[PDB]
């Protein structure tokens, strides 16, 4: 029931802090994938 | 006297063969183990619906 209820209802100071979070997280995204590709080869 | 006693345990065995699915303790133990593995599973999906959401 918990689950069907959750399907429906949701899967069916300095303005600064969340630029610096997003460059953080992209780049070492980006990082970790170009050195996944150069591995398989 | 004694096949009467004999035709008894035939007709007792028989009824418990009849009814074990429902009724035995080993078949009922199997099926509660199939829904604690499912009950455990839902437990982490709801846990994490947020990231799921976002996903």
């Amino acid at each position: 029931i918990a689950f069907n209820q959750i399907y429906a209802n949701e899967f069916q100071m300095s303005p600064m802090g969340p630029f610096f979070q997003f460059v953080h997280q992209s780049l070492s995204t980006c990082f970790k994938e170009l050195e996944s590709i150069a591995q398989f080869t | 006297a004694e096949i009467n006693q004999k035709s008894l345990e035939l007709e007792l065995l028989r009824l418990e063969k009849e009814t074990a699915d429902i009724t035995h303790p080993l078949y009922l133990g199997q099926k509660h183990q199939a829904l604690q593995a499912m009950n455990s599973h839902l437990e982490a999906v709801l846990r994490e619906k947020r990231s799921l959401r976002q996903r």
